[PDB]
């Protein structure tokens, strides 16, 4: 696991970065083709890596899904991207203008909307950056250089707190503030300036994820025994990770300061997790089956 | 003799982790105390500078000034001010016995970093100057540790002040030197002439008797009872200038006087010169280019060049006060480099 | 005397032009002087207007937006009325000289004003006047023009009805001789300042000139369209001469050479987008020195090996590189004290770019064109460079909300501080910031001539010569005269105040015409960053990933090509990092069919610090769960001892 680790951050680093605007055929060609740099240069990585897995847990994954967020995993993988980019200010391309929906239900009462075509947009901005809401820029086609300072994260410290320049006075700012932009036309003309310094993903549909997404139907109401059985082990194998994690704990407690019990829980729950292991390794390629089965609806359907 | 000249090459040298950036002199014992870039201060001895005497670490940020005193009473002791980034003002006492700094109180007020720091004793009461990046200059006293009185003088923030008396000089980054009476509050006479942001600014003081002084001699009787005449600045434009400071309405200041002209402009160095400090008649100075130079006041051309002298820049210097009688002018200069270099030049 | 525009040195070309141009003047017929943009028709216009005992000058300069008003008003400074139009001198006649008539622009319905005006004062010998319609006789005032042709863009195919009138004259570019022949007495005049050197003017103007025809031979209009090659390159070359001696130290046969080369470098190559053309440059410049120069003892004349700085001393000459990249460093820090703070990696590119941003600065009305990628260090790296100077930096805060009204007001701002407060102005315009055509034509109204004139005007303009009249007696200079006021003003504004332009995407059409703009073009310095090399992504990425604990494992060489790997020969794992993450951006903006458009290295610099956090917090855990799981072990090694010992 230790001699795959740089590889892996490599990999999820330059996914973080280049990949947010690109459809799910180039995203895997990318994928392929920076695989095939790693081997190359001799740089290990995991050989069954995948982004989500890698990246995020369980826990935000079903916080996602719980706050609206849409199943596909081109989805979740922008939501990542979005959720992981502390430093650039995300920009979110949503045709259908959901993701608003799905930032504020993460956010929950302390979102604030506004917009570029607004007249009192500039100064309830600095109230929201002085008192530190996330703000949600809407109308991202038409942005307004006001920000420029926003965007660039061209603050001076001033002393013990923290100051930007916007408009012709000095505002204060938060730890906890957090700057979204929305856009809703794909075609819409993004500044050069904004456009090199923000955190560009796409939320669109395209013909690839009109194939992704016919086999997702396909399996869901095709057979979605299979889809609910590999949802129950992967929850139940997480599950047991952590009580396995736990007992771990409590049995370091008891060897630090009964023994016999709290070891025999350890040996059952480790025999429970190769059964488990071995009872899901035989299961996966059923999966690759399906997809090598589902191939010619995808092609029919694009 | 007073006119003592250090050697081609430094009696001693001092390593230090981080980059010094103030150096003051013990004015009765050979202690040096050598300021960090981490907030540390240290004290060496000169004979024995293997290892310090103490290491304190009581400012979060970089320490940007450092002005020792020795107390007089009508029991008498070391004060060491030190100033820092960390928005706080620190001042310490020299234990001679045990070699320990113990601090007596801590001076808060001003909303960003501070600069520079000058403490003076008037008549029995010690009072701690200071400036700071908020563009106000605040003094305060040592034994009650509460403001007495600030002012607003420059449209930026300051970067170095001096005391004498009632009268406080404080060169600016809006490359305009004010001198202001601290009583009054108010501005007598405004600066220009440097073309870029002052770095240390202090009263040119006279002296007992020599055989010719041009730049410390109160030229007639009302300068006499002035008691101020001139005054030295140093700058970024590479630049050293005497400036005469003009005499208002007597304090209310004069329209028609209220300007400063300068007098004798010294040029050579390669580039910013940082510290600035008066011995006899020599004025010695350090800068950016390596180099510490050795200005004369009389025939205005330097004397002695020390090329080469640190590896980077060279940040602070120091010399023994001469103009007091107090305080003995003893024969040792040090100064401070930020390649963690504090050279000492002894006999 | 180098630095005067209207020394002109008499070659027989320049005493021909005169001689026809006198004789076409006094054959009572307008004259209309075409040629390429550095054939010197103003040059020899003004030379032979000066020195006349018949005719005087009215300096004007047509623009797109120009109407007969100007014309008119231009008129009444120099003409009388007494009905009869006559000039105020008694001898000596008038001639009206028309910079670039193809500038003003044909309306909706095909025709333009000016052109029509000067036809019917050219032909029917007068105008009517428009207010109480009277008819104005002129019989003395005379009448010139000066264009570019209409062939490239910008400049309007004018009417055949006023340009009947006019005997036309084609100024071509000058022979090699006539150009060695004037730069030989320009460098006579630089090389006074070094007496010990007298013997070396001829072979030095000879090489710039070979220099001259050579780039533009080579680099021709049809690679790029702003590749456009004048004798204003030579004498911008002269003119960097005399500023390197003048304030230099005592220079030898070496030092001369080296500082000629860094000239030609800064000039002729500063616009060089391709890495093939400035190798091209350098070989050029090589077979020049070889040529005309043989001299031994000569380095690399490269761009990184030819690094002249005035910042480390108090003189301009050759510094050594780690001193400058120390000495940019440390004032870097200060600076980001300071000022705004950013965290910016020293490399040899930038440092290259901040010596020629300051060369260019530290001149008398010297603005800047920077043209490169986006986030490529253009506009820190001014505000850095103007924070050494001490020029103080205005921007622009121009919005979608905002028209010509806010563009005015900030301009008259940034004027007002430059002449009435003596304070050194730095304006930095970004194309984001010009949206339509009327910001481009104050841009070059105030590039092209040293003041926009329609800026101030009524009482605006009353109050604004009040205050240059109260400033000019503040400073004791005996001024009364509304000429000598508004020369000393526009003097001002010439010597105080810098323009940088930045451009990010010169594809673009609006970038297009800032770049083909001729105003712009003709006093900007161009300096085209464009995107990263290898070498400085290798510096940038080997400067941002060695703060970082990423050599734990193993890594085994492998055997790759020479020209597969772009750093330094791989000995570390840091080496392989570094290596992958270039060629990933190189395949990824190459498969993205970004064409030759500049390429942002803002994804690698993201990509750069997301791996240094990654890494950061991946290893971190991963040394957490080694230090658990060792804990554990050794914990359980203990029990397992204590229980077979008992
Ligand atoms: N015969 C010449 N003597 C001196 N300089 C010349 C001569 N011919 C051309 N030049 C140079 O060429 C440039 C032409 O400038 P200019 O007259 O403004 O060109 P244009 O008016 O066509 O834009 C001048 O800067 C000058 O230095
Ligand atoms: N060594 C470097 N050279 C150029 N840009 C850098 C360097 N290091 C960091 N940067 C990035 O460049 C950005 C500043 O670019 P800027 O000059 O504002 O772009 P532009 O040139 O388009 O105005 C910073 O946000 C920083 O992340
Ligand atoms: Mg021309």
């Amino acid at each position: 696991t230790s001699q795959e680790l740089i590889g892996n951050c490599i990999i999820s680093s330059i996914y973080e970065t280049y990949f947010g605007h690109l459809n799910e055929r180039e995203r895997g060609d990318m994928l392929v083709i920076l695989k095939r740099l790693l081997g190359k240069f001799a740089v290990k990585y995991d050989v069954n890596y995948r982004f989500i897995d890698y990246l995020v847990t369980l826990d935000e994954k079903m916080k996602w899904l719980e706050c609206g967020l849409d199943k596909n995993d081109y989805f979740l993988e922008n939501m990542s991207i979005v959720m992981n980019s502390q430093d650039a200010v995300p920009f979110l391309l949503d045709p259908s203008s959901h993701m608003i929906t799905v930032i504020s239900n993460y956010y929950g009462n302390k979102t604030v909307l506004l917009s570029f075509l607004e007249e009192g947009f500039v100064k309830r901005l600095e109230n929201a950056v002085r008192f530190g809401s996330v703000v949600i820029i809407q109308d991202g086609e038409f942005f307004d250089p006001i920000i420029s300072r926003l965007i660039s994260r061209e603050f001076n410290h001033a002393g013990n707190r923290v100051t930007v320049e916007i408009g012709d006075h000095e505002v204060d700012v938060s730890g906890d503030f957090k700057l979204f932009i929305h856009s809703c036309d794909p075609s819409g003309d993004i500044p050069i300036f904004l456009r090199s310094r923000v955190r560009l993903v796409h939320f669109v549909t395209n013909k690839e994820s009109i194939e992704t997404r016919i086999f997702d139907i396909t399996l869901t109401e095709e057979n979605a025994e299979m889809q609910r059985k590999r949802e129950d082990l992967i929850k139940l194998n997480t599950e047991y990770r952590l009580k396995l994690k736990n007992l771990e704990k409590r049995l370091l407690e008891e060897l630090n300061n009964e023994l016999m019990v709290t070891l025999n829980n350890l040996k059952k729950e480790a025999m429970n997790i190769e059964k488990k292991l071995s009872e899901s390794e035989e299961f996966f390629p059923q999966f690759d089956n399906l997809v090598e089965e589902y191939s010619i609806i995808g092609k029919h359907s694009v | 003799v007073l006119k003592w000249i250090p050697r081609n090459l430094p009696s001693c040298l001092i390593n230090v982790e981080s980059s010094v950036t103030s150096v003051k002199l013990h004015p009765n014992l050979p202690i040096v105390f050598v300021a960090t870039d981490h907030g540390k201060l240290y004290a060496f001895d000169l004979f024995n500078y293997t290892i310090p005497l103490a290491s304190l670490q009581s400012h979060t940020k970089a320490i940007t000034s450092m002005d020792v005193l020795f107390t007089n009473y009508t029991k008498n002791y070391l004060v060491i001010v030190t100033a820092s980034k960390d928005l706080q003002i620190h001042v310490f006492k020299w234990v001679s016995e045990e070699c320990k700094f113990q601090q007596i109180r801590s001076l808060l007020g001003h909303e960003h970093i501070v600069s520079a720091v000058k403490i003076w004793q008037k008549n029995n009461d010690v009072h701690i100057a200071s400036c700071s990046r908020d563009q106000t200059v605040k003094i305060w006293d040592f034994h009650n540790g509460w403001s007495l009185k600030t002012f607003q003088p420059h449209s930026q923030w300051v970067r170095s002040i001096d005391v004498l008396g009632d009268y406080i000089i404080s060169g600016s980054h809006d490359t305009t030197l004010r001198l202001t009476h601290w009583p009054s509050g108010n501005g007598l006479s405004v600066g220009t002439g440097h073309e870029f942001p002052i770095e240390k600014v202090k009263f040119i003081h006279f002296i007992e008797d020599s055989p010719e002084i041009r730049f410390r001699t109160p030229s007639t009787d009302r300068y006499k009872n002035w008691g101020m005449q001139y005054c030295v600045s140093a700058s970024r434009d590479r630049t050293i200038k005497i400036w005469e400071i003009p005499l208002p309405t007597l304090p209310i200041p004069n329209p028609t006087d209220s300007n400063f002209r300068c007098v004798l402009t010294l040029k050579g160095h390669l580039s910013w010169v940082r510290d600035i400090s008066i011995r006899g008649q020599y004025l010695f100075s350090c800068a950016d280019d390596k180099s510490v130079r050795c200005w004369d006041l009389n025939t205005g051309q330097c004397l002695h060049v020390w090329e080469k002298l640190h590896t980077g820049f060279v940040n602070c210097l120091d010399l023994d006060v001469d103009f007091d009688s107090n305080v003995t002018p003893r024969q040792m200069m040090v100064t401070g480099g930020l390649d963690c270099k504090s050279n000492v030049f002894m006999r | 005397e180098v630095m005067r525009p209207d020394i002109v040195i008499p070659t027989i070309d320049t005493i021909k032009h005169e001689k026809i141009f006198y004789d076409l003047l006094n054959s009572k017929r307008g004259i209309i002087l075409c040629g390429p943009p550095g054939s010197g028709k103003t040059m020899i216009m003004n030379n032979a207007l000066r020195n006349s005992s018949l005719y005087d000058v009215v300096g004007i300069n047509f623009s797109k937006d120009t109407t007969t008003e100007h014309i008119l008003s231009a008129l009444h400074r120099h003409t009388n009325y007494v009905l009869t139009l006559l000039p105020k001198s008694d001898i000596k006649n008038l001639v009206l000289f028309c910079d670039e008539i193809n500038l003003p622009k044909l309306d909706k319905y095909g025709s333009q004003n000016v052109v029509l005006f000067l036809r019917q004062l050219m032909e029917k010998q007068g105008f009517w006047k428009t207010p109480e319609n009277k008819w104005v006789t002129i019989e003395r005032i005379h009448i010139v023009g000066a264009c570019n042709p209409p062939t490239d863009p910008g400049r309007i195919p004018m009417s055949e009805r006023f340009t009947r009138h006019a005997a036309i004259l084609y100024l071509g570019y000058p022979s090699g001789k006539s150009l060695s022949q004037i730069y030989e007495i320009y460098y006579k005049a630089i090389f006074k300042l070094v007496p010990e050197f007298r013997s070396y003017t001829e072979p030095f103007a000879r090489a710039s000139v070979h220099l001259y025809n050579e780039c533009k031979a080579r680099y021709s209009t049809g690679l790029q369209s702003h590749y456009l090659f004048s004798p204003r390159e030579l004498t911008r070359l002269v003119r960097g001469v005399y500023t390197a001696i003048n304030t230099g130290p005592r220079q030898t046969l070496r030092s001369l050479i080296r500082l000629w080369a860094y000239e030609a470098w800064r000039i002729f190559a500063d616009r060089l987008v391709g890495v093939k053309e400035k190798n091209s440059f350098e070989q050029l410049l090589y077979e020049t020195v070889d040529k005309y120069l043989p001299n031994q003892d000569l380095g690399n004349i490269s761009s990184t090996s030819l690094l002249f700085s005035g910042l480390l001393s108090l003189d301009f000459k050759e510094v050594n590189k780690t001193d400058l990249v120390n000495f940019i460093e440390e004032r870097f820090k200060t600076f980001c004290d300071e000022e705004l703070e950013v965290p910016m990696v020293i490399h040899e590119s930038m440092v290259d770019h901040i010596l020629r941003i300051d060369r260019a600065l530290k001149q008398v009305q010297g603005h800047m064109m920077l043209i490169g990628a986006s986030r490529t260090g253009k506009t820190i790296l001014t505000r850095f460079v103007a924070w050494l100077n001490g020029l103080k930096i205005v921007q622009p805060k121009i919005h979608r909300h905002s028209n010509l009204s806010d563009f005015d007001m900030i301009l008259k701002k940034a004027i007002s501080d430059c002449s009435l407060k003596e304070s050194r102005t730095c304006l930095i315009i970004d194309e984001s910031n010009i949206l339509e055509t009327a910001f481009l034509e104050r841009m070059n109204t105030l590039l092209a001539n040293a003041d926009i004139p329609d800026l101030f005007q009524g009482e605006e303009y009353d109050k604004l010569l009040n205050n240059l009249r109260n400033k000019t007696r503040s400073l004791g200079l005996l001024l009364d005269t509304e000429q000598e006021l508004y020369d000393w003003f526009v003097g001002e504004i010439a010597k105080n105040l810098h323009v940088v332009f930045t451009i990010c995407d010169p594809t673009n059409n609006k970038s297009s015409a800032m770049i083909s703009s001729p105003a712009l073009f003709n006093r900007c310095i161009i300096n085209w960053m464009g995107d990263w090399d290898t070498k400085t992504m290798s510096q940038v990425a080997n400067n941002m990933v060695d703060v970082v604990p990423m050599e734990f494992t193993d890594f085994i060489v492998p055997e790759v090509n020479k020209e597969l790997v772009f750093t330094e020969p791989i000995q570390t794992i840091r080496d392989a990092v570094v290596n992958i993450l270039i060629h990933f951006d190189r395949n990824f903006y190459q498969k993205m069919k970004v064409g030759v458009n500049p390429r942002s290295p803002g994804y690698f610099i993201d990509g750069l610090r997301a791996l240094v956090k990654l890494v950061t917090a991946k290893y971190q855990d991963l040394q957490e769960n080694q230090r658990f799981v060792n804990v554990g072990l050794e914990k359980l090694n203990e029990s397992v001892l204590k229980v077979n010992e008992l």
